[PDB]
């Protein structure tokens, strides 16, 4: 039986700096590095002398 | 001056795995980076440290270099 199943198993320079520069604008600078959208904000409600900066 | 301390890098690198070969299962997922993945990709697997650890090549004394210059645009810039 096992011969029978055996026999039917049987059967350049500048180029690199471009895309360096490239990769560098794309996954280096953009990656949440600030936060001042309060400070901001606090500052610019202040009236120190009317209407507020952001109230205009 | 950061790509021509890298590009001669990677080539170093790669002649250093072609000369010692080791023939196996994983030198050829190992340098099918070479001759695929155009440059684009290339460049963006290969320029990869934010975290702690990534697949960065031998080529980690730039890293440092990169780091400092990344440092002193941000203090140029009005990033504290």
């Amino acid at each position: 039986x096992x011969x029978x199943x055996x026999x039917x198993x049987x059967x350049p320079r500048h180029r690199a700096v471009n895309l360096f520069l490239q990769g560098y604008e794309k996954s280096w600078i953009e990656t949440e590095e600030h936060y001042f959208e309060d400070k901001l904000i606090e500052d610019l409600a202040k009236p120190g002398a009317r209407v507020d900066p952001l109230h205009q | 001056d950061f790509v021509a301390k890298l590009q001669d890098n990677q080539r170093f690198r790669y002649n250093e795995v072609m000369q010692a070969l080791n023939m196996s299962a994983a030198l050829t997922a190992r340098k099918t980076r070479e001759f695929r993945s155009p440059p684009q990709e290339q460049i963006n697997m290969l320029l990869n440290f934010k975290d702690d650890k990534s697949e960065c090549p031998c080529p980690e004394e730039i890293r440092d270099q990169l780091l400092d210059f990344h440092e002193d645009l941000m203090t140029h810039c009005g990033i504290e």
